[PDB]
């Protein structure tokens, strides 16, 4: 589903309604050879936030002939790490020095 | 009967890294990676013993 | 069809078996991310002409 670009303008106040973005670092390119396809694609209307927040890592998959594929998240160090209990305190990290 | 490695070889501990996946001629390949010297020998045969 | 590597060594000289080579210009290439099939090609008879 998609939002129009005329009930993005002439719509109450108090709605909230949702849009969709696209990914595609995993899109399949062309090929070779071959002959060329007509028609470009259009976006309208951009975020400016910057949206994605909740994102621990991305991209599951390793690159045809070089390392790291471009965009690519590495997990957080701290997602990773148990820290021992005190007696009053509760969830303490590791000394680090 | 244990037959003693031969005169002259390169002995290697192996790695969960030193297999990698690269592209060779036109199709996706598993590759060796020799430490001492570092290269790729793409193909299952050739590679230094 | 393929030749035989037994048919190519014990067979009457008068005979006359024909060969099937390959070109492979407009092979279609791999894909960008993908995991690696295993096996390999051989190939044991060659020309010497051209």
């Amino acid at each position: 589903q998609h939002v129009d670009a005329e009930s993005i303008m002439t719509a109450p106040k108090g709605k909230l309604f949702h849009l969709q973005f696209m990914d595609g670092l995993l899109r399949p390119e062309p090929s070779a050879f071959d002959p060329p396809a007509s028609g470009e694609d259009m976006r309208l209307i951009y975020p400016l936030q910057p949206i994605s927040v909740a994102r621990s890592m991305r991209a599951i998959v390793n690159h045809n002939e070089v390392d790291r594929p471009r965009g690519a998240v590495a997990p957080s160090s701290y997602e990773m790490d148990t820290g021992t209990l005190s007696r009053n305190g509760d969830l303490l990290y590791s000394p680090v020095a | 009967f244990v037959p003693d490695v031969p005169e002259g070889y390169v002995a290697v501990q192996y790695a969960h890294r030193l297999f990698s996946s690269s592209l060779a001629n036109k199709r996706n390949r598993v590759t060796y990676t020799h430490p001492p010297t570092g290269m790729a020998y793409p193909s299952p045969t050739g590679r230094p013993h």
